[PDB]
């Protein structure tokens, strides 16, 4: 019977006069599933049915259970419970976002940036469209790798403190790296203006290579890099 | 659609790489000219620096505006004044060589 | 909708009500690549401010810097206690100096992984010591 | 009543689903120049076709010469012949069209040497009428083409004024005399209920895969436009016929693709023999998603069990080149690490035949529109239409011949959005709504955020799912299923012994998934009461005691002086589901499937044989 604790935010707006606080949880690991999610599930079921959470995959593709789980933004159901008992797991919302309630986040203003940055291919003539494939080279393709897998956890762009401190004028590395992955598609013909979209301090600018996002990333991917290379771009592009 | 975002970030590097040529240059050429080069490219990359502390962490309307105004007439002091102290008296290069046999 | 839109209205429903921002400088774990980011913020300002008060009281401070030095002399400093305070000017400008590099070795894009990130960080820690101290018996 | 704070929308059309066809619907009818509103319960991107790894199914003819056609003849075949060939004719054909169109929306689709899009062999494809070897016309975006999919659907979206309604629960379907005005849906933000009026309504609500124990769909397939359809008193087509992917980890039960068997991987018993090469000789470990999943499961029958439990199977990538497992399958080389603790290059993965797809679903036009049978007559719902997994147009018929569901989803949100813009036009008359519409809906809403039960939600959803785990598995008998039906039969009655805990407006999870459950339970009922009245072997659906192909002829012998058999007598026919919800008692009939194509000349019919990879 390996009895595990689990320290979890808790906050109900439909409470009058309630601030933030801490509710632990014990569950044994015999009958739960590896992974921390199968243990908030577990709790939800069993144990308090208040706990609300976002989820969806349980498999690591959807960016629904984006979570801080022991100081680190990544996935709840990818990052598998701390067998080590003595340790009591810290569970937290995604730092620095108005919590709506017990870890749900308000991501609209995340989502509402990858609208800014416009992530559909753009053609200077969309007349020809639809009739036949555009063609593209295996190596035209693979630039797109690393980049294209994003699945918008949001993990990522609020693990950069600059954007704690710029969170409404600053893009952040999630949204960034799409802005990017849509530059060095072959296909996309608004490279140029898509980079003069970010002519202001703030827009990409606000990077310090703080390199905080990449490694926290639950899909292993370098948004990081991928900033800098837009910043190249940006000094090297004429006209 | 200017770029004098994109040409700004490109200035802070070149005067970056252009700072650290010129401490091994003060230290291999001590002169009147290197004086007045490493006064200029300092006061300039320090300006830009800190410049980038009060966009990231001031946040406000006519708090930013006046924070800025402040910097410049920090800046505009210090090089004057590292100006001042390259003319008419020992000059950085011959005053920090004194500072350090000490 | 638009995208300038949706930002507008976000701010509008969260500030007018009650609720809290999710703790982040509170919780969040500590990073050797975050905390040598931390520090070249904080090199980089106490350096601006010695060069500001340096170059400010060449202006408003009288005497000239030979005689500004003769009143240091007469001090009474021993020659341990005299490299404490060369150390401690040294130790933040050779810090910012190295790391300054690994900064600009970033923006060309070269070493952005993780690996490099804490073998560069490792690199830059130990080159500020043997250089500050390498420097401060000159 | 009053507690609750009612807001009426006002749209040209309502979809529901921000999955892949939802959204190719959504953003199909705002380019028509609509004003157009989608709902849904989750992010657009969380949706479940983010979740598929496959491909998406083209005769483009980008790997071998192909023909759109032979795509037709593999379809039908796979549907067992319970697929409506109107529908299947109508979905080869814009088969290459859609794709090129995702294409040139942004769709990141992996390349070939001469630069077009990747097309790799899948289960039960086939060249010249299945008579040529196997076809290479799967076009994928390496292993993770619905996650590239449903975002460059969605990234292309936001081009079009749709006003989409993001994390809002869909509760009923606003019907007034048999035409449909819309939908009623709570506002998990805030707790608030709004009624959304429109003159069409587009459903795309995907799967309800988690009727079951274990499946490979999402916490979020629990079917709810199926109950939102089934509490209007609309039928349900084809419900018991659930399919089985054969590959999919032992532990959570996670998907790993059929795109595995397509490149080479192969499946293993506890011997090491290549087993899946004695059932099927011809098409080999590539046949149906019925086929081998039955030879998987019953092989764990005979004896022959893998693990230390002697319960699941083994499929082998280790033989495999390295060079090949990163470029085409990385998505599943990760996430075999990750949840079952595999090295994809050196041993093989732990699989098990569980729940996947849902062909069944809302009775649907090859036009898409939502089909009512009164008087043994197919009849059009007016201002309603469903497309996707959701549905059923039964373009998939009795078992879903893989990677097509992705363009199951495409075409047919497409071709609702066609079908509202070439019918009627924007601005015409939104009907009015009733001053009371939805009273039960809001009364179904107070109920269980009070709910003083005796009995928790989350066990009553455990003891649904392990009972259609076991009394409606691959194989099921008249024995379990007669047991399974007023064991299924008495849960429905527990829903009034329900205990909530969480009593708050604003996100409330405990009243959502008791709100899914709900849905699933519908969804439950007329799932395994369609099994046990079908006696009959045909796809995904195999009785043990009548393991025969009951169709209208016997197809063995050619049909010469053999006499037709009567409609109510053999078993070739859309089962279709009613539920009374106060009761829970299911009533069911039947329609007859349809046999003939939309142009005989350019696509003709390919009647019933035997069906055998
Ligand atoms: C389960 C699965 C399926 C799958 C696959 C892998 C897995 C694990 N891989 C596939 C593949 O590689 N190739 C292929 O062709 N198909 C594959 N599939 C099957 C396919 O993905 C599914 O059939 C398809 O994803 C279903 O899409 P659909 O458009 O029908 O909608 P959805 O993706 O399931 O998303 C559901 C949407 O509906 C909204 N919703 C649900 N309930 C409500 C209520 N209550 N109120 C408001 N909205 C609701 C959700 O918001 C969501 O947007
Ligand atoms: C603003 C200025 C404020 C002054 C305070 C900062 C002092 C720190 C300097 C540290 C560098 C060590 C100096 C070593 C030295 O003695 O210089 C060489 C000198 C002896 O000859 P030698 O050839 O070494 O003699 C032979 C004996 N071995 O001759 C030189 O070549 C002088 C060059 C000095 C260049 C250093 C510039 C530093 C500016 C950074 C400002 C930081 C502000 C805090
Ligand atoms: C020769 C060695 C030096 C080099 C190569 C160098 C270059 C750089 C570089 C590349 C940055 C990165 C800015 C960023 O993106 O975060 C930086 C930051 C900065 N530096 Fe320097 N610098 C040097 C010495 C100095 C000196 C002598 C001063 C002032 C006395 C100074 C003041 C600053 C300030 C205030 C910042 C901004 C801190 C921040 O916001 O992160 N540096 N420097
Ligand atoms: C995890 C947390 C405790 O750690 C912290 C706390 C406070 C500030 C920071 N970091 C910065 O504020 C920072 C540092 C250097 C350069 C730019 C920034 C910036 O504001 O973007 C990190
Ligand atoms: S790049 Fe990685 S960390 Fe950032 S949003 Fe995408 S999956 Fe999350
Ligand atoms: S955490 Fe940061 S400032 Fe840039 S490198 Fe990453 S976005
Ligand atoms: S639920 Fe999809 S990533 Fe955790």
């Amino acid at each position: 019977p390996r009895i595990k604790k689990f320290a979890i935010y808790r906050w109900d707006p439909d409470k009058t006069g309630d601030k933030p606080h801490m509710q632990t949880y014990e569950i044994d690991l015999n009958n739960c599933g590896p992974m921390v999610l199968d243990a908030l599930i577990k709790i939800k079921n069993e144990i308090d049915s208040t706990l609300t959470f976002r989820r969806s995959c349980r498999e690591g593709i959807c960016g629904s259970c984006a979570m801080n789980i022991n100081g680190g933004n990544t996935l709840a159901c990818t990052r598998r419970i701390d067998t080590n008992l003595d340790k009591v797991s810290k569970i937290y919302p995604l730092p620095h976002m108005y919590v709506i309630k017990d870890l749900v986040p308000d991501l609209s203003n995340f989502y509402a940036q990858y609208k800014s940055i416009e992530p559909y291919l753009k053609k200077k003539d969309e007349s020809q469209e639809g009739k036949q494939q555009y063609l593209q080279s295996i190596e035209e393709r693979e630039k797109l790798d690393g980049l294209y897998e994003c699945i918008l956890c949001a993990c990522c762009s609020t693990s950069c403190p600059s954007y704690w401190w710029n969170g409404d004028k600053y893009l952040g590395p999630a949204v960034l790296m799409q802005a990017y992955r849509w530059m060095i598609d072959s296909r996309d013909d608004f490279t140029e203006e898509r980079l003069a979209k970010l002519q202001d301090p703030f827009s990409l600018y606000r990077c310090h290579t703080i390199m905080n996002c990449t490694g926290t990333c639950p899909k292993g991917l370098n948004p990081g890099k991928a900033i800098a290379e837009i910043k190249k771009m940006m000094a090297t592009y004429k006209e | 659609s200017s770029k004098a975002a994109s040409l700004h970030w490109t200035g802070e590097r070149v005067v970056s790489v252009l700072l650290l040529g010129l401490l091994p240059a003060a230290y291999l050429n001590p002169c009147s000219a290197m004086d007045y080069s490493l006064a200029a490219a300092l006061t300039l990359h320090g300006h830009w620096g800190i410049g980038q502390v009060v966009t990231d962490y001031v946040r406000g309307d006519a708090l930013q505006k006046a924070a800025k105004a402040g910097l410049l007439a920090l800046s505009a002091f210090t090089f004057a004044g590292l100006c001042y102290f390259n003319y008419h008296d020992v000059g950085i290069c011959k005053a920090v060589a004194m500072l350090w046999k000490l | 909708t638009t995208a300038k839109e949706e930002m507008e209205r976000f701010w509008n429903k969260n500030l007018g009500s009650n609720r809290p921002l999710s703790p982040h400088i509170t919780i969040y774990r500590w990073s050797l690549p975050m905390a040598m980011s931390i520090c070249h913020r904080g090199t980089g300002i106490a350096l601006s401010a010695g060069v500001s008060l340096f170059g400010l009281s060449a202006l408003l401070l009288p005497g000239n810097f030979e005689s500004h030095l003769e009143l240091v002399k007469s001090l009474c400093l021993g020659p341990t206690l005299i490299y404490t305070a060369k150390f401690g000017i040294v130790f933040p400008l050779m810090y910012h100096t190295w790391n300054g590099i690994r900064h600009l070795i970033w923006d060309l894009g070269k070493g952005l992984t993780i690996p490099q990130l804490t073998q560069s960080g490792v690199v830059v820690l130990i080159l500020t010591v043997l250089s500050s101290v390498g420097l401060a018996a000159m | 009543s009053t507690q609750y704070p009612v807001v009426d929308h006002e749209f040209d059309a309502v979809v529901v689903g921000a999955g892949g066809a939802g959204l190719r619907a959504a953003f199909g009818l705002s380019e028509a120049g609509f004003n157009t509103a989608c709902v849904t319960k989750l992010f657009p991107t969380r949706s479940h076709t983010v979740a598929a790894q496959g491909g998406i199914n083209a005769a483009l003819g980008n790997m071998e010469e192909d023909n759109w056609r032979w795509h037709f003849y593999d379809t039908v075949k796979g549907s067992d012949w319970l697929g409506d060939q109107d529908a299947i004719h109508y979905m080869t054909e814009q088969a290459p069209a859609s794709v090129v169109e995702l294409e040139n929306y942004g769709m990141p689709f992996s390349r070939t040497e001469d630069g077009k899009i990747y097309q790799r062999a899948f289960g039960g494809q086939s060249l010249k009428f299945g008579k040529g070897g196997q076809a290479h016309r799967c076009c994928c975006v390496a292993d993770r083409t619905g996650h590239s999919l449903l975002h460059t659907l969605y990234g292309r979206s936001l081009r079009y004024d749709t006003s989409y309604f993001v994390e809002y629960f869909a509760l009923d379907l606003l019907m007034e005399n048999g035409e449909c005005r819309g939908v009623i849906a709570l506002c998990i933000e805030d707790g608030s209920i709004h009624r959304i009026r429109a003159r069409n309504t587009v459903v795309a609500t995907g799967g309800y895969g988690r009727t079951y124990f274990s499946c490979t769909s999402a916490h979020t397939s629990t079917g709810d436009g199926t109950a939102m359809v089934t509490r209007a008193g609309l039928p349900c087509q084809d419900l018991e016929f659930v399919q089985f992917h054969p590959t999919g980890i032992y532990g959570a039960g996670c998907l790993i693709t059929e795109g595995c068997r397509g490149e080479g991987g192969i499946l293993i018993n506890s011997q090491g023999e290549r087993f899946m090469e004695r059932y099927a000789p011809v098409a080999k470990d590539l046949a149906s998603r019925d086929v081998v999943s039955r030879s998987m499961t019953l092989e764990i029958r005979e004896g022959r069990g893998c693990g230390p439990e002697k319960d699941h199977v083994y499929l082998q990538l280790h033989h495999l080149p390295p060079e090949q497992l990163a470029v085409r399958l990385p998505g599943i080389s990760e996430t075999a690490m990750i949840f079952a603790g595999v090295d994809v290059t050196k041993e093989p993965i732990p699989v098990l035949p569980t729940v996947h797809y849902n062909m069944g679903g809302i009775p649907t036009n090859y036009k898409g529109q939502v089909l009512r049978h009164v008087n043994g007559q197919d009849q059009v719902v007016p201002g309603l239409y469903a497309c996707g997994e959701a549905a059923c147009a039964s373009v998939h018929g009795a078992n879903r011949l893989g990677a097509n569901s992705l363009l199951d989803l495409v075409v047919f949100g497409r071709a609702c959005a066609l079908s509202i813009a070439e019918s009627c036009r924007p601005g015409d008359k939104v009907p009015s709504i009733k001053p009371n519409a939805g009273e039960e809906s809001v009364m179904n809403l107070d109920k269980l955020r009070f709910a003083n039960g005796t009995i928790r939600t989350s066990e009553l959803r455990l003891s649904m799912q392990k009972s259609m785990q076991s009394h409606a598995a691959v194989f099921r008998v008249g024995s379990v299923l007669q047991e399974g039906c007023e064991k299924i039969l008495r849960l429905y009655g527990d829903l009034q012994h329900l205990k909530t805990f969480d009593r708050g407006m604003v996100w409330n999870t405990d009243l959502v998934e008791t709100l899914e459950l709900q849905n699933l339970m519908l969804c439950a009922l007329q799932t395994i009461y369609g099994a046990e009245a079908r006696k009959e072997s045909r796809g995904a659906h195999a009785r043990e005691d009548f393991k025969e192909r009951v169709d209208e002829y016997d197809y063995s012998k050619p049909i010469q002086g053999q006499q037709k058999k009567p409609f109510q007598e053999h078993w070739r026919k859309h089962t279709l589901s009613y539920v009374d919800v106060k009761t829970g008692k299911v009533s069911l009939e039947y329609r007859p499937v349809i046999d003939k194509t939309l142009n005989e000349a350019d696509c003709a019919t390919v009647p019933p044989a035997i069906r055998s990879y």
